[PDB]
């Protein structure tokens, strides 16, 4: 499942 | 610094309980079905009603329409008769010397009913994440034509989110044109897009039709009602809650190749009454800005890594899939993707903000942004101020009522939060 908020983890 | 027991850790957003949320897009997304013609070598613009008829003639399984999933709160015969009226008026066009540029329909009792001539909580359904996943995927066709922005365009040209842009710009422009030209008439408007196959051939696609109602759009907030009639292979019995606002007809038999071989599957027509304002139509016509927004985010991101290496990384990332970003999740854990998957995920997010534009989204975005900055500062051990977290959560949670896109964004924010404050 794609979740663009997970980009903020980097 | 304050004692640990007094420090406030952001809690998960509370999503509403209630019946599953329903589709509220202005057109079908993953459920859409195109009837398509491969265009002449010249690829010259046909007139919409000519292209629409020619597309319908590529389908050989048309049959007498029947209601298979009624609209709970509608007069379903009126939707069935509206579709039969569209086919009768298309036949009238065929019978004439030439196909007309426009078709103003008979203002029948069924169209007057259907053209007019939500505070209840709903729970997040699985279909919203399923739609977003499909929007992130590559299709077999190209939706746009090609400053090293060609890397990005290469990664999004075939992306389904890009189809939604081209579909949305086409139908909103056609609806604004009709709204200005024929304010009192019920005009039949084909839903069309154009793409190119692997083999470089242009294709014209028909998704269905909208019928425009009365359209005296003096002010930006003035609303035009319309009836949408959209082809699909999706059986409405798979997720009935998704289709609460629709009457669904069975209109044909589609031959498809599969594992057992070539099989007959029903073709459906998803029919609903809907509306849009002049300002919402204008924003629909601006959906190409989604490509520019997501491009800017990719650039801003590539600059960060290029600001590290004191060198431009643009070439390295797009060409070398080795560098990755966290963009997905499963039962296992967080999944990383090449820059191309990041391009398509950001594009799909921008496109869905446009397809599901709402005041609840505007409130969610402004307030969740403030909370995200607090969470990032907590991740970095910076002791941000939390005195207003009560206010912030109230403001965010007032936006979590029933909107499918806002609810998914809250659920995504919660997933981020579990990983961020591990």
């Amino acid at each position: 499942d794609y979740n663009p908020y997970l980009l903020f983890l980097k | 610094s304050i004692e640990p027991f007094l420090r406030t850790t952001p809690r998960p957003l509370r999503l509403p309980d209630g019946p599953l949320c329903h589709q509220r897009s202005k057109f079908l997304l993953m459920d859409a079905l195109k009837l398509s013609i491969e265009d002449p070598s010249h690829e010259g613009e046909g007139i919409p009603l000519y292209d629409a008829i020619k597309c319908m003639k590529t389908f050989f399984g048309w049959k007498e329409p029947n209601i298979v999933k009624p609209h709970e709160k509608g007069i379903n015969p009126n939707y069935l008769m509206a579709w039969k009226q569209v086919l009768a008026e298309l036949q009238d066009i065929e019978n004439e010397e030439k196909i007309p540029r426009t078709k103003n329909m008979k203002r029948t009792s069924q169209l007057k009913w259907a053209l007019g001539e939500e505070p209840e909580p709903r729970s997040l359904a699985s279909w919203v994440q399923n739609e977003f996943n499909k929007a992130c995927e590559l299709t077999d066709s190209s939706w746009i034509e090609l400053m090293r922005r060609n890397y990005f365009t290469a990664e999004v040209s075939h992306c389904r989110a890009t189809e939604y842009i081209m579909k949305g710009v086409y139908i909103n422009t056609a609806l604004l044109n009709a709204s200005c030209a024929a304010m009192d008439d019920f005009q039949l408007i084909p839903m069309i897009s154009k793409c190119r196959t692997k083999e470089g051939r242009r294709k014209t696609n028909l998704y269905g039709f909208i019928i425009k109602g009365r359209s005296h759009l003096r002010n930006d907030t003035d609303v035009v009602n319309f009836v949408s009639m959209e082809f699909s292979l999706t059986d409405p019995r798979l997720e009935p809650h998704k289709w609460e606002k629709y009457c669904v007809l069975e209109i044909g038999d589609m031959l498809l190749r599969t594992a057992i071989g070539q099989v007959s599957r029903p073709m459906f027509l998803y029919v609903r009454t809907n509306g849009t304002s002049k300002i919402k139509m204008k924003w629909g016509m601006e959906m190409r800005r989604c490509l520019l927004q997501s491009l800017q985010q990719i650039e801003s991101m590539i600059e960060a890594e290029s600001s590290v290496k004191e060198k431009d990384m643009t070439k390295e990332f797009f060409e070398n899939k080795s560098e990755t970003w966290p963009i997905g999740e499963s039962p296992r854990g967080v999944e990383e993707g090449s820059i191309g998957k990041v391009c398509r995920t950001l594009l799909a997010k921008s496109v869905f903000n446009s397809l599901y534009a709402s005041p609840q989204l505007e409130g969610f975005s402004a307030e969740s942004r403030k909370l995200l900055l607090i969470v990032q500062a907590l991740r970095d051990n910076l002791e941000p101020g939390t005195f207003d977290l009560g206010g912030l959560y109230e403001a965010i949670e007032e936006c979590l009522i029933n909107d499918p896109w806002v609810l998914l964004n809250a659920s995504w924010f919660n997933s981020f939060l579990t990983h961020a404050l591990k």
